């Protein structure tokens, strides 16, 4: 119903609702559940323990705990897979007692030592882990459904059952089927495929349903989470829209600073760790000002100055304000030098970039009639003389350098470059015609001598301007 | 346990110590799967021995041969004994050379303090 | 006047001569239409002047400011006596740090002889 997108943004902002001091620990108590149950759930996958195993193989060569604790704590896990090991793959799979080592396994693994870098393996080999089962799912469905001619209402009954042995292919075939009889026509990829999701099984050692739901509670705990975020970056809107103030110069326009703080504010949200005590709005300021200071160190600039002499120049600035408001008079380089601890060159060279180039469309005239752009001079200059000397030099040589009647003129022209694509030295043009470089020296300076007198060359000693 | 901070409580600079991990002088520690690298104890002792080592004059390669042998149950002290003693002899070589330099050099310079005239004896004696 | 026997008389290669050409120590020489340096005898007693000195008497920082006052040509013995009066003063602290550091090595370096007693301690007393 408008045309200005950061009002209806406003609007968006002004959808939800807000938070207080109890709301603001609410959602900070949700993104903990959020996370901690991804944090439980890791500990019944069996990949969590190798991961452990690698961590405390990269910890063996190493506020903080001491090592002892993580030279200590990182193999307990170890010595519950090995005594699980012979309960939940040997003497068969389905147990109550190999359910309860699962669950004794997955209550001691609350020594966490966070580490950003950490918690991204695990996410990415479940995640993967998911996508091999669900294209191998996806492709049994385009093997199953699609073909055969049956519905997807007929394949989930059986699928849900094992998933696990050679039964479900022949439960497909069932009581007569006259549509499913081609057995080998679409055997070749279900087989071959069934013997892959074997290995993965046996890779995992657990059954395809257990890592399943599994799998699904990971997806519960992350869309949790995501809301949690969602919320959070919700009801904080305000901190950048109010924060945003102080950043308002003509460099970027409002909307780009306040998307850099939403990204910001979306890193300190896992950056936060609330239990220490704070609120968000006081960490979150940090996080969300420098954001806002790469975005007007990376962008605001056509030439693109990086962010350290963004800030020694926005220092050199805050300086030369307080030079100003003391004495009055012009800021010499100088005194910001002498101030700023600095060499007075890099000073001016900091000084010289000073700010964006002159559009091109400004009214440099007294009117709307001629902009910028028709008084640049040409880089790419063709003169009278870069245009008509260098065809005309080229046509003397051409006409001089062919009275030459023998094969100096051949190896001169590719000596410098004339009528020929690679200028060669006397050791390229000495493969073809005369391999010791000195012949074609000594051919050269006999050109040289012949071509200095000014009797002939005059209209080529002429072309010396 | 980050590199500047110990290179500030032992004096030291982080350059110094970037120029030691770009070649083989110090053992390279473990990275701390981030931007940053950690430091073991016995890393910093190693640091602030080569520091010892360096401020006191001596060459970079044989105190990188006196930090090969450190942080290691072996620690032969008799070959790395007489590789120093080498090293301060060719020490004293340089003191010798210099020290013939000086006294060969400072018995020729009295006058001339100065003036406009075009004649000197020492630069036609050396030359 | 090509400099390779000029380069034999002074005792050097075109490399180090070279590397003082394009340092701010040294006259710009004449170039005989070729590229190829020429000096004549004023530049070859600065030649000789500038090793007879780097290999023989001073290092770079002294005897550039050698060269540099010998092409005045007005030249100066008492300038060179308080440069090297504050050149020898600049190697008597350097030689009373080297034998600073060979008493503190004789101090702190005497261990046991070879034998089969093996990890001293020492190198951990010279770590502090
Ligand atoms: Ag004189």
């Amino acid at each position: 119903r408008t045309t200005d997108p950061v009002r209806m943004y406003m609007r968006e902002m002004g959808t939800v609702e807000l938070l207080t001091r109890e709301g603001e620990i609410d959602i900070a108590k949700r993104i903990e559940d959020g996370i901690n149950q991804v944090q439980c759930s890791v500990a019944e996958y069996p990949e969590a323990i190798t991961y452990l195993l690698e961590q405390y193989d990269r910890v063996e060569a190493e506020n903080s705990i001491d090592p002892e604790l993580a030279r200590e704590k990182f193999a307990e896990l170890r010595a519950q897979y090995v005594v699980t090991r012979d309960t939940i793959k040997a003497k068969g799979r389905s147990h109550a007692t190999a359910q309860e080592e699962i669950l004794k396994l997955s209550e001691v693994f609350k020594q966490f030592r966070l580490v950003p870098k950490q918690f991204d393996y695990l996410v990415n080999s479940m995640r993967v882990m998911m996508d091999r089962v669900r294209t191998q799912e996806r492709l049994i469905m385009k093997l199953c459904v699609e073909q055969c001619k049956m519905p997807k209402k007929n394949f989930i009954t059986l699928f849900t059952g094992n998933e696990t042995s050679d039964t479900w292919f022949n439960a497909a075939i069932a009581m007569n089927k006259p549509w499913s009889e081609k057995l080998h026509d679409v055997s070749e990829e279900v087989h071959r495929a069934l013997q892959k999701l074997q290995q993965i099984e046996e890779e995992t050692g657990l059954t395809i349903e257990q890592v399943k739901d599994i799998n699904r509670r990971m997806s519960i705990g992350e869309a949790k989470a995501r809301r949690a975020k969602k919320e959070m970056v919700e009801a904080n809107l305000r901190l950048v829209i109010s924060i945003a103030k102080k950043y308002t110069n003509r460099g970027l326009q409002f909307l780009d600073l306040i998307q850099e703080g939403n990204i910001g504010l979306m890193k300190a949200v896992d950056k936060f760790e609330y239990r220490r005590g704070y609120k968000f709005s006081t960490y979150a300021t940090w996080w969300i000002r420098q954001a806002i200071t790469r975005s007007i160190a990376d962008q605001a600039r056509t030439i693109r100055i990086p962010v350290h002499m963004i800030e020694t120049i926005n220092k050199l600035n805050r300086i030369s304000r307080q030079m100003l408001q003391e004495m009055g008079r012009e800021p010499t380089p100088e005194e910001l030098a002498e101030r700023m601890l600095m060499p007075e060159d890099k000073i001016r060279k900091v000084l010289k970039i000073a700010k964006e180039p002159i559009s091109m469309e400004t009214p440099i005239g007294d009117d709307e009639d001629s902009h910028l752009g028709d008084f640049i001079e040409d880089t790419t200059l063709e003169l009278p003389l870069d245009s008509a000397t260098t065809e005309s030099l080229r046509a003397a040589t051409h006409d001089v350098l062919a009275g030459l009647t023998a094969r100096e003129a051949k190896v001169l022209r590719m000596r410098f470059g004339i009528d020929m694509n690679t200028d060669y030295t006397l050791e390229e043009v000495g493969k073809q015609f005369d391999v010791t470089r000195e012949r074609i020296r000594q051919i050269e300076a006999k050109a040289l001598r012949k071509l200095r007198h000014p009797s002939r060359s005059e209209v080529l000693r002429s072309f010396l301007d | 346990m980050n590199i500047s901070d110990v290179a500030k409580i032992t004096g030291l600079t982080s350059k110094a110590i970037r120029f030691y991990e770009e070649k083989g002088l110090v053992t390279p520690p473990m990275r701390s799967e981030n931007g940053y690298r950690t430091y073991t104890q016995q890393h910093l002792n190693e640091l602030t021995l080569l520091r010892q080592a360096r401020q006191v004059g001596f060459n970079l390669e044989e105190s990188g041969e006196l930090v090969n042998l450190f942080n290691d149950p072996q620690r032969h002290s008799a070959d790395v004994k007489r590789r120093t003693l080498e090293k301060v002899a060719e020490i004293e070589r340089h003191i010798e050379e210099l020290q013939s330099m000086r006294d060969q050099l400072l018995a020729l310079a009295n006058a001339c303090p100065g003036d406009d005239s075009a004649d000197c004896p020492i630069i036609e004696n050396l030359s």
